């Protein structure tokens, strides 16, 4: 794997030399009771940002395999979002998109981690020009902060990324503070974990295709809703109804 | 002294004229009065050849008087009166309160309205030690203490869950030498728990459901005969094996009406132990709850949490407010059957607004911790709510809430302290807080292929077992909160796995169903809660943290079953992986998430097959680190499973319930056993 | 606006009983006022509460009593009144305003008598007969009526008999295909084409009413194929903008 | 189509000269088939009357060997379904697939029309599935239990049925009204994944019977009669009937 790679071993490149050898067959919810939430929660979130609050997001990687990606992008951009809390392939996945325009096909994939690691972190892959646009790209030039917590699951990974679950989840505590909404984009686990950490009297939006993630906004109606379409569609409007001003 | 004598009464009036239990539905005027005398006659005589029996004198119009053992509960010259719940067995009170006064008896009669239903619903230790009274369906949690009062004896509470077997002794029977006849799935974790404290394994006779909806336990016992309906052979040899002689008369007339031999006799000369006295482990408190009660359904709420945890209510008054818009307010007597059954209440009803009466405040009570990270035995659980606590007689506020934690009170400059903080974070020399007092809030794989897999499963894995190969394993939290992991310990258990690579909560949620029998607080012996709490497995978190391992809580004694239980027994390697949304963790959890991959990648070389358990997270890390050629089975409800991309020869997906395939999977396992 | 008092009784804190009855009366248009309320002594006592209900108009009322009538709401001993009954006149069609029955066991008022109904079912009407034997009460579905019965209207004089305790995909792989299909049914419009459409009730569940309409109404429909569900759910959303909630429907039919 | 030929009529038959211009837990199910086995065991014995309305996916899934069973045991005193499940279960009985799907594997490549459309016009011959019973060419399954044990079933048309079979009632007022009737005295009623037929059944039952309703679709949701009366699952119908036989037979081992 890529970090097991010590200075001075040759490593195959290109495509020529390689052959497999396998045997012979081896080888053979509702809609606009949508628009409605979208439309609550793009007010809440208006409000917030003028009074100056703090909102929070935390998002799966699913967001960028729908359109999300750049919605979430103009959100970070235009003074939305405070802080960020993702896991490593969402930081991947934004970054293959907007390297490349492809979105996990593997080798779009390895070479976007391969990269990162080469030039140390995610802030010195900007710094230097190679990533220009972006949710991750968005975060260092607006320094809004973030953090990417492992999984057992992670490919590299990425250096930004926490592969200490004990600092990982003192680092999502710290950054919760004063926070006022917590966004909640398709992000599983994180959203759970969030959630756990988080006391009564914060606004909580989730959002999930999967209506039985919303099952888990297990405090008030008056301090949590749950949505049940894709964030695609979801940050679509949400940017469009946020937009019209 | 030693001469035993029953009361009975006989079945001329008898029939099946209205419906008020499962038993009697459907079978209204569908008793053969004939039938039903000679299955009486024939109960009736079997039992005079060993006993004396009275006779009440039946009376038209009230069928179920024949059912004797709910006339009251007789010890000594005392007897409780039976209060019935139904209006349809009120008229019979007169009657058997007429027998009992005419044959010298004290009478004692409970508040009217408060319910209780006698020796069929409370049942003698066979040796007078205690009584078992039972509640949930019949007689009232509350007419427990009264018990104990007025017949002088230790009254212990059983909670009955099955609307099938709704009186104690329809589930429930003592016997003779101190053995036991009950049906633990009539009971919840907390009842079963309590019976297997004071009755020994080798005196416990647990009866299969194909022999308790014939109402084995609805039994007769004189001396070593026991008397009832009908028995399985396995249930005969059981019996007979420990010295009892079984006797069969039928009695199906009277279950057409939900009862047999023990609810139509009734033991009125039962043995009384000048050292036995009254004891009460019933508990009450009075707390206050206002707002809009009607309104929100805020009331109901909480009287139904009440009641699903095991506990009961009087509410003492009602007002509603000044004008239109007010708040209302109530207070309510609430009871549980112990302390234990008590903290879980009150945690409940302080999360909603409840309060004490101003005369019952109490400071909170406070433990020191003398372990780094480890709270003391019966902390409180804080919740995601505002949250004050009272110390030396001042409420004070609660600083960083969040909800999975301990609160702990220290002493500074500028006043007391009280801190929200995770168990991993407890230093010694803190105080925290125990108890509940002092404390409130201010707030679609078809069936044909489920099955074909399971047969191709199934000879792989005994294939791989006999061939000294190895199996993996990776399952979530969900094989065990679907209530699948009695499968999955079997597997564990009989040789079919060779490692085992999971994450924290699943770990958790095991050593929790079988030390509590809960799974996040919801009761494994019912498929339900109105809530269910917190409480269980944060106290399961911080036993293991204590003992400083979950090899050291099965060594201790405190772990004894399940999924884990069997991976130290039979030194399976198994791989905690730490993960974002973790409690604790346990001692045995691998935060260090490089780590985590290495330990998993070593312990799955020369795997064979592996096994995925509903657990996306690690399916997909685990899948990502094995080579073509090994087996894959992925077993997820969501067909989204999708990714076993390695095509039909070696990776087969299945999209149902994960404990549903377990289920078959073992019982598939066991019928190649055969020859 | 009309008043009216009911009063409740059972388990009503506990059960949630009192809760549901104020709820389906404020989401149905109304509004109340708890008048009092006697507690029972033991849990297993009974309760009982008076409550005042208002209604914007009589039909809102009438809606709001049903659904009471089920929870087993009753008038005070002082208001009980024979149920209204109005003739059938046209074989197969209820008079209007008639009372529509539901699952659970149902007593009527006739003559200050309290009558069993028959043949329980939900979704029917009421008729009543004088017979040999008696009055009958039975549960009729609409297209049984002959003309000649009579058939409860309004909501007064009856009561239900419970138990205590009976009583207690991708996103924009979508406007990708959206895309081609207007398209196609554009092109297919223009020239001449023809184009069918099947439909269920859920188009008018969700919002899809009014779009269907509008497509048919500029010439993109040739012709429409359905069930029963999918007329009547349509006219019902357009005469009384609501969608099955069984008195709107079944008024519809009856029309 | 079938029902349009006359008689003079050829036919085209064999293959020669033809060508084409191209989330119920695993706790809950077993409860609930303790609970429902038990009341089906207690019925029985009674005297009482258990009546059953089913869709074909009760057969394709696999779960009519064990519906069948039910019905020759004595636990089902009618049946209301359609058209199709009654085709697929005379094709599963006569040679062994559902809509030309092999049941002895799970899959097809594709599935032909072949061996149903053989069904509908082989009972059509016959003039009904009680003629073919008596004739020897039906010789097992579920609508062979109902004959043989004289059950009643009512066949409801729909407008999605080929054929149809000679004992499907096309007139759907006459349905109604048969479904009503065979509905008269029932204590309980299962109702195995067939939305439309559990629906128009519900509709005519009144309160106090008890409604089982199976069916994988979590929305079962329209089981709206409470928790007293009305109990449902959410899972396949075959494993639900697979699991129902089992635990009727270890209620049967005393
Ligand atoms: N001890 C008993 N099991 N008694 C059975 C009583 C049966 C009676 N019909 C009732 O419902 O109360």
């Amino acid at each position: 794997i890529l970090r097991d790679l010590k200075a001075g071993e040759q490593v195959i490149v290109d495509v020529l030399g390689i052959r497999t050898i396998r045997k012979t067959e081896s080888r053979e919810s509702s809609e606009r009771r949508v628009e409605l939430v979208v439309e609550q929660v793009a007010w809440e979130l208006r409000k917030i940002r003028d009074a100056g609050g703090k909102v929070v997001v935390t998002a799966g990687p699913v967001v960028i395999h729908t359109g999300g990606g750049e919605h979430l992008s103009r959100l970070i951009r235009e003074g939305y979002v405070q802080a960020l809390l993702g896991g490593n392939a969402i930081a991947v996945h934004d970054i293959e998109q907007n390297m490349m325009g492809t979105s996990l096909g593997h080798r779009h994939h390895l070479k976007v981690i391969n990269t990162i690691r080469r030039h140390g972190s995610i802030a010195k892959g900007v710094e230097s020009g190679i990533i220009r646009s972006g949710v991750m790209y968005e975060c260092v030039r607006n320094q809004i902060p973030f953090v990417l917590a492992g999984s057992i699951r992670d490919d590299g990974p990425l250096p930004d990324t926490q592969m200490d679950l004990i600092k990982a989840q003192e680092e999502y505590a710290k950054h919760l503070e004063g926070a006022e909404m917590i966004l909640m984009l398709s992000s599983m686990l994180h959203s759970i974990g969030v959630g756990n950490m988080t006391p009564a009297g914060v606004k909580m939006v989730c959002v999930d295709i999967n209506p039985a993630v919303t099952k888990l906004s297990d405090r008030g109606s008056i301090e949590s809703v749950g949505v049940v379409t894709d964030v695609g569609l979801f940050l679509s409007l949400l940017t469009q109804q946020l937009d019209k001003l | 002294t030693s001469r035993i004598r029953f009361l009975m009464c006989p079945p001329d009036h008898y029939d099946v004229d209205y419906v008020i239990n499962p038993w009697m539905e459907g079978n209204i005027h569908k008793s053969s009065r004939d039938r039903a005398v000679e299955q009486w006659q024939g109960l009736y005589q079997i039992l005079k050849e060993h006993a004396i029996v009275d006779l009440v004198t039946p009376q038209k119009g009230w069928p179920d008087l024949v059912f004797t053992a709910n006339a009251g509960l007789v010890l000594g010259d005392n007897v409780v009166l039976s209060r019935f719940l139904h209006k349809e067995r009120q008229g019979e009170e007169p009657y058997f309160k007429e027998w009992f006064e005419g044959n010298g008896y004290t009478v004692y009669e409970l508040p009217k309205d408060l319910p209780f239903e006698g020796a069929g619903d409370a049942l003698l230790d066979r040796e007078g030690r205690w009584l078992w009274a039972g509640y949930g369906f019949r007689s009232e949690l509350d007419s427990h203490p009264y018990l104990a009062k007025w017949l002088d004896i230790e009254v212990l509470s059983l909670r009955l869950i099955d609307e099938r077997f709704y009186h104690l002794d329809t589930c429930f029977c003592p016997l003779a030498n101190g053995y036991l006849l009950y049906y633990p799935g009539a009971f919840d974790s907390y009842s079963n728990r309590l019976i297997e404290m004071r009755v020994a394994p080798e005196k416990r006779i647990a009866i299969a459901e194909a022999d308790a909806v014939n109402f084995a336990c609805n039994t007769v016992n004189v001396e070593s005969i026991v008397i009832m309906n009908k028995a399985s052979d396995a249930l005969k040899q059981s019996l007979t094996g420990v010295g009892f002689q079984v006797l069969e008369t039928p009695l199906t007339e009277f279950l057409k009406a939900g009862g047999a031999a023990k609810a139509l006799t009734l033991r009125v000369t039962e043995p009384v132990r000048d050292e036995v006295h009254a004891n009460v482990y019933v508990e009450s408190r009075i707390i206050r709850i206002e707002g809009h009660l009607l309104d929100s359904g805020l009331i109901n709420r909480a009287l139904d949490m009440i009641v699903d945890t095991g506990g009961s209510f009087q509410v003492l008054n009602f007002n509603l407010g000044e004008q239109r818009q007010s708040t209302s307010a109530a207070e309510v007597k609430v009871s549980a059957p112990s302390h234990e059954v008590m903290e879980e209440i009150i945690s409940l009803l302080i999360d909603l607004g409840a309060v004490d009466l101003p005369q019952d405040e109490r400071d909170a009570k406070l433990e020191p911790v003398i372990q780094d990270g480890v709270a003391p035995d019966d902390f409180y659980v804080s919740t995601i709510y505002p949250t004050e606590v009272r110390i030396n007689g001042q409420w004070i506020k609660v600083e960083n809430q969040r909800m999975d934690g301990a609160i702990a009170i220290t002493q500074t400059p500028n006043g007391l302290l009280a801190q929200c903080k995770i168990l991993r974070d407890l230093k010694a020399g803190e105080q925290v807080i125990v108890d509940v007092l002092g404390i409130r809030t201010i707030r679609v794989s078809s069936e044909r292929r489920v099955e074909l897999v399971v047969e191709q499963v199934a000879w792989e894995l005994r294939k791989i077992r006999d061939a000294g190969g190895k199996v993996v394993v990776t399952a979530g939290p969900v094989v065990i909160h679907t209530g699948g992991g009695e499968h999955l310990s079997r597997l564990i258990r009989e040789g079919y796995v060779q490692a085992l690579l999971g994450g924290n909560a699943i770990a958790v949620h095991d050593i929790e169903q079988n030390m509590m029998g809960t799974s996040l607080g919801v009761d494994m012996k019912r498929g339900v809660a109105v809530r269910g709490g917190h409480r269980h497995h944060l106290k399961v978190i911080n036993t293991i943290r204590r003992h400083g391992s979950i090899a050291k809580g099965v060594e201790s004694g405190i772990i004894r079953s399940g999924v884990m239980y069997e991976c130290v027994r039979n030194q399976i390697p198994f791989v905690l992986a730490g993960s974002i949304r973790d409690d604790g963790p346990l001692p045995d959890t691998q935060m260090d998430l490089i780590k985590a991959q290495e330990e998993y990648a070593k312990h799955l070389e020369g795997a064979e097959m592996i096994l995925m358990l509903s657990s996306m997270l690690h399916s997909i890390g685990v899948g990502n680190m094995t080579p073509a050629g090994v087996k894959m089975v992925c077993v997820d409800i969501n067909p989204a499973t999708k990714l076993s991309d390695r095509g039909s020869i070696e990776s087969v997906g299945v999209v149902t319930d994960v404990g549903l395939f377990l289920s078959l999977l073992t019982q598939q396992l066991d019928k190649l056993t055969s020859p | 606006v009309e008043s009216r008092i009911i009063r409740i009784e059972g388990h009503l804190l506990d059960s949630g009983l009192i809760n549901r009855a104020l709820d389906m009366i404020v989401d149905t248009g109304g509004s109340f006022q708890v008048l009092n309320f006697n507690l029972g002594e033991q849990r297993q006592s009974t309760s009982a509460a008076e409550v005042k209900v208002s209604a914007p108009s009589h039909e809102v009322m009438e809606e709001i009593i049903s659904l009471l009538i089920d929870l087993g709401a009753v008038d005070l001993p002082q208001d009980e009144r024979d149920a209204k009954l109005e003739p059938v006149i046209q074989d197969g069609v209820a008079p209007d305003d008639f009372y529509v029955s539901t699952i659970y066991p149902t007593e009527v008022r006739i003559n200050g008598q309290w009558i069993k109904v028959e043949n329980q079912r939900m979704d029917g009407a009421i008729a009543i007969t004088q017979t040999p034997n008696g009055l009958l009460a039975q549960c009729k579905i609409l297209r049984d009526l002959k003309a000649g019965e009579q058939v409860i209207v309004d909501v007064l004089g009856i009561r239900t008999i419970r138990k205590t305790e009976s009583r207690e995909s991708s996103e924009r792989r979508v406007e990708l295909v959206v895309e081609q299909v207007a398209w196609e049914l554009r092109k297919i419009r223009d020239a001449g084409g023809k184009v069918v459409v099947t439909a269920g009730p859920v188009v008018i569940h969700t919002g899809g009413g009014e779009h269907l309409s509008r497509l048919i109404r500029e010439g993109y429909v040739q012709a429409l194929l359905g069930g029963n569900a999918i007329a009547v759910h349509d006219i019902e959303q357009n005469m009384m903008g609501t969608s099955l909630g069984h008195r709107h429907h079944l008024k519809v039919i009856n029309t």
